[PDB]
């Protein structure tokens, strides 16, 4: 894999990339890495050009570093889930009891009932105003560690 | 709007009071 | 929309929070009239706010002093903002402490994080003649409001 | 908001005046519950009330005669006349001092050395006997009694 010379990923490296229109994370591939033009007053930022694996129709999308990270690999054991942790969960804003998309979430509470282990948290759906408190995370064995670039 | 439970305020207007 | 009577802190038709003197709890209200009354000690004229409760028209119009009226609560604290000694508006049910209840001012006494959840404890301020409740567990820690001033 | 029990004069959560059975005077109250009780004939309505300022006295069962819409209108002096039944502030134990709100039958009124004075028969309902020839000390705060 070719190193563009700067930034955290190589060309053709597989990454998780945020969808800028609905806030969830998706499997993607790095296709190009550039810097923002300085002509209009900056600031100079690294631009990661990605294509999304399951959505070729979205074409190549230009993302900033905060919208790209290494592919999720690690699921937390129950014991490792603690309030305040920022993790990646599967959640459906439209149909909250159902399978949805991969969103970041802040764990807020967890509990064992006589029926089941349960986790609630704040789903980070976009910007700070677009967050939802006390959402039940429906898939507690699929809560992923968020990876850091590098 | 705040989420609340229970009823309303205990005191109503009373001109003599 | 809002009409300034020329005195007092609130406009006619302004939406405010009003405190019930017996309970110590705060309720959504609306200014209907503002009048003045002589001070007992020859100081400044005292302002009387005439309010109606938005969800409780059966209460009629209630006349309140400034201490029992304030702008409508609108901002919730983030967890990191909560500290012992802060006076904040919380939801609490004195009769059934585990359940949703009314909105009270509280002095935060302690916060902690357990393996299951974030916890906040506070001193609940009750009615004018009512004693305070110490070490009340505030069950709704993502719904703690900033108290507004005029 | 008010809730209609389907019978009687007052809604659940309605604010009213209600008699203290242990004193005879009238207190700000609120309807909690309304029920019926067997008589032998027409079922009688029971209004269950709580008193605004006396939560410690809980919910009390009253008949219609001991509940009425809350007082709201003061009489002007020129409106007061012997024979009228009105609501006054009176203290049976310390008659010159503020007390609580009793019904009264106005008996006499006059102006004495520039002071307006009103005398009347204080009524206790069935909490006790009436008190005759009482001086009503608070003549600017005499209220109209409302009806359902």
């Amino acid at each position: 894999l070719i190193d563009p010379g700067f930034g955290f990923y190589k060309i053709n490296e597989f990454v998780d990339a945020r969808d800028l229109n609905m806030g969830a994370w998706f499997e993607a591939q790095i296709v190009k890495v550039t810097k923002t033009p300085a002509e209009d007053g900056g600031p100079e930022e690294i631009v990661y050009h990605v294509k999304y694996e399951d959505y070729p129709e979205n074409g190549v999308v230009q993302l900033r570093g905060k919208d790209v990270r290494p592919r999720a690999r690690t699921v937390y054991q129950w014991r490792q889930l603690e309030p305040g942790m920022i993790v990646m969960v599967n959640y459906n804003p439209d149909d909250p009891k159902e399978r949805g998309y991969w969103y970041d979430a802040e764990i807020q509470r967890k509990r064992e009932t006589r029926t089941q282990r349960e986790v609630f948290g704040k789903i980070l759906l976009g910007d700070a105003g677009d967050s939802l408190n006390d959402c039940r995370i429906m898939f507690v064995t699929e809560i992923y560690k968020i990876e850091e670039p590098g | 709007k705040r989420k609340s439970a229970g009823g309303g305020p205990s005191r109503a207007g009373s001109p003599r009071r």
